[PDB]
RNA sequence: GGGAUAAGUGCUGAAAGCAUCUAAGCAUGAAGCCCCCCUCAAGAUGAGAUUUCCCAACUUCGGUUAUAAGAUCCCUCAAAG
RNA sequence: UUGGCACCUCGAUGUCGGCUCAUCGCAUCCUGGGGCUGUAGUCGGUCCCAAGGGUUGGGCUGUUCGCCCAUUAAAGCGGUACGCGAGCUGGGUUCAGAACGUCGUGAGACAGUUCGGUCCCUAUCCGUCGUGGGCGUAGGAAAUUUGAGAGGAGCUGUCCUU
């Protein structure tokens, strides 16, 4: 596993601390705490952090690739935090803040209300671009889902919520 | 939530406001007191107990339930009260809102209420199946020799046997009915009666209970 | 989705992959998404 | 020339064990428990009558299973009406009543007579660490 | 209305530097499943619980006794049959 | 399903259709949830999950089928001795009468037709629906109860507004 050998870059402001399997993650944006593979070993240097696996079994190559994207993926949350940004796509769709919670009209006879939760912030732009921001890459991600399946992106106008890279198939609509 | 016992008076109607004719039972519910409280820590659950319509003293060579016996006067008296006709539970009720000995008026529920209520529905005896189960009769004429009776119980030897369920003649009524979601048209407080909307179960002086309906 | 025994690439984008015990084909194009059964 | 001993009520003596599921797999415990219900580990076993040992199986909500019979293992039971079939899954009642999953996994390893039921009526179950049969003074019984 | 799910839909994610809903992990998702609603139910022989009532003489001193609380016989009845 | 075989039943295992009462499977007719679509929308097509409930009256014919009229969200397909005659019917069909066509010299005959034509039984056991008595439940009693389990229920139209 490429991805297990890595080894992952500690920001100086991010501090890694071990207990058993359990590890948590502290900096300038947040901790993030979870329990990891409990066959993985850690070398834990001063500047960096190294993953070890015991075996070359099938199940100690996955687990060795997925607990090092985890942990990477922790350093990197609490260093420079993660986002992901979905645009409203339509006449009258559009998207506003009602303090914390994010109220959404589109195309629906009523407004849908996305209750903001716990190291997430909402922020809408234009009207028209909603933005997702976190230190868990995991829940920001989720969340982003959540509010793009509201109403995702239908083919025949591109109409509703995507998120402003995707790429969304379209396809001819009327013919003779 | 709320809970009273009483009897069933009979029906009758009233004149609504905008003059619709309105079926009503008349339920008569004085003489309700909280007997006992119990509670998770003594009987595992909440509940209150009211005893309705008092009555008569213990006497030495009682011959009828008219007469309360020495163990339901000792249970009586532990509550202050005199002793009752009928004893039930409401589990509903906030306990913490009662006192034993404590009375139960007809004013604790107010017009407007949706309330459930609980009786014994009427007796009919042995009955067959078209009457108890509701089922066609065959044919009176054409040659018939069935009219009333049941019909087939099963099917052959796949399964030589009859399945439970089966429905079939035998005593009908007499069940415990819980009619839902009726309403309390008027309270009477001087008469001690509740007017209710529609019908429920049992005959005339029979003992129903009124909750505040379960459903909401 | 194709759900059949016959589980393949149908062009060169399809992918195959198994999910929890299936067989399967996904592919960018919606009509080549096949599931084993 | 006949000569083997019969145990009977005037001389059998019965034990109080206390058992732990506690990380132990559901069958491997049950079949053990089974033997001493039965009587099986005394020298002075007689069929026709129980000779085994009370048992009190602790921490049943920690019983183990291997594979997927978390959520494949089901238990059927028909109520005797048509269509009464009523299922669970060995993990759903490990959560709801796991004093009925070790007491049913043992007893369907004792014989279906007046015996085998009486001998299975000395097993008691709890799903946490304690049990109320101090008096009895059980001693601790180590598995195998 | 709640919990867990089906077909599905995804998030994060390696095995396989990419990709990937899946392996670990986390969501979501049916008139269906378990409940919620109604009725029966401790012969549930695993026979459960609470409140109240009765409580002595005689004994070959193991035990017995008619009585207690209570319930019936018989009788007047119906909302019950 | 049409058959093949001839293994239970010829000191009898009543046979079509209907009626009464259902019950189960799911390969789903409607309703619920989904993928793909040569899915603009309204409609559809096809496949997947799903058996909770629901799934109509009439004309003709013994009919089952089937066609037709009028509805419906829908008018599912099958098993249960082609479920059910000690529960009912008895129109068809394979007893005796009579007749036509036909065949036969004839007596008669025909999975040809026609008119008529005896459906017994007081339930012992299991099973099922109701309803009592005994004993048990470590004193004898009156009330109130928990709920292990079990049963019930579970369907859908149309219109207004957006
Ligand atoms: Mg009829
Ligand atoms: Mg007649
Ligand atoms: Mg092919
Ligand atoms: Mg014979
Ligand atoms: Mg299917
Ligand atoms: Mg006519
Ligand atoms: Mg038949
Ligand atoms: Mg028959
Ligand atoms: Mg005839
Ligand atoms: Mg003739
Ligand atoms: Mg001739
Ligand atoms: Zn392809």
């Amino acid at each position: 596993s490429r991805v297990g050998k890595k080894i992952i870059d500690i920001p100086s402001d991010v501090t890694v601390t071990f207990d058993g399997n359990h590890v948590t993650v502290k900096g300038p944006k947040g901790e993030l705490s979870r329990t990891l593979n409990e066959r993985m070993t850690f070398k834990q240097e001063e500047n960096t952090i190294e993953v070890v696996r015991p075996s070359d079994s099938k199940e100690d190559r996955t687990n060795h690739g997925t607990t090092r994207a985890l942990l990477n993926n922790m350093v990197q949350g609490v260093s420079q935090g993660y986002v992901k940004v979905l645009e409203l796509v339509g006449v009258g769709y559009r998207a506003q803040m009602q303090g914390k919670d994010l109220i959404l009209n589109v195309g629906y006879s009523h407004p849908v209300e996305i209750k903001a939760e716990e190291n997430i912030t909402f922020s809408v732009e234009k009207n028209t671009v909603v933005k997702v921001e976190g230190i868990s890459k995991e829940q920001v991600g989720a969340l982003a889902s959540n509010i793009r399946s509201v109403r995702p992106p239908e083919p025949y106008k591109g109409k509703g919520i995507r998120y402003q890279g995707e790429y969304v198939r379209r396809k001819e609509g009327k013919t003779g | 939530t709320k809970g009273i016992l009483g009897r069933k008076i009979g029906m009758t109607q009233v004149f609504g406001e905008n003059g619709e004719l309105i079926p009503v039972t008349v339920v008569e519910a004085k003489e309700n007191v909280v007997l006992q409280k119990k509670t998770v820590e003594v009987d595992g659950y909440n509940a209150i107990q009211v005893g309705f319509e008092d009555k008569k003293a213990y006497k030495k060579d009682a011959k009828s339930n008219k007469y309360a016996n020495k163990p339901a006067e000792g249970h009586a008296k532990k509550a202050d009260a005199a002793p009752k006709r009928f004893i039930r539970e409401f589990r509903n009720v906030d306990v913490d809102a009662y006192e034993v000995g404590q009375e139960v008026s007809v004013d604790t529920f107010v017009a407007g209420d949706v309330i459930d209520v609980t009786g014994v529905s009427k007796g009919k005896g042995f009955q067959g199946a078209i009457k108890r189960h509701g089922q066609s009769r065959g044919p009176m004429s054409h040659g018939s020799h069935f009219h009333r009776a049941p019909g087939s119980v099963g099917m052959a030897s796949d399964a030589s046997r009859v399945f439970k369920g089966q429905k079939m003649p035998g005593r009908m009524g007499g069940n415990t009915v819980t009619v839902q979601n009726l309403e309390v048209v008027q309270v009477d407080t001087e008469n001690k009666v509740i007017l209710v909307k529609g019908n429920v179960p049992g005959p005339k002086k029979g003992l129903v209970e009124i909750r505040t309906s379960i459903k909401k | 989705m194709k759900v059949r025994p016959s589980v393949k690439p149908i062009c060169e984008k399809c992918k195959v992959i198994k999910r929890k015990g299936k067989v399967m084909v996904i592919c960018e194009n919606p009509k080549h998404k096949q599931r084993q059964g | 020339m006949r000569q083997t001993f019969m145990a009977n009520e005037s001389n059998i003596e019965r034990k109080w064990y206390v058992i732990d599921a506690e990380g132990q797999t559901l069958g491997r415990l049950s079949s053990e428990v089974a033997s001493i219900l039965r009587g099986k580990n005394k020298v002075t076993y007689t069929p026709h009558v129980d000779t085994g040992d009370y048992v009190i199986v602790i921490n049943a909500s920690k019983i183990e299973f291997t594979g997927n019979k978390e959520t494949d293992k089901v238990y059927y039971r028909h109520s005797n009406h048509p269509g009464g079939i009523k299922s669970i899954t060995a993990g759903e009642l490990r959560r709801t009543n796991p004093e009925r999953l070790i007491e049913n996994s043992i007893k369907g390893m004792l014989p279906s007579t007046r015996l085998g039921e009486k001998q299975g009526k000395k097993l008691f179950v709890y799903g946490g660490a304690e049990h109320p049969h101090a008096a009895q003074q059980p001693e601790n019984y180590e598995l195998r």
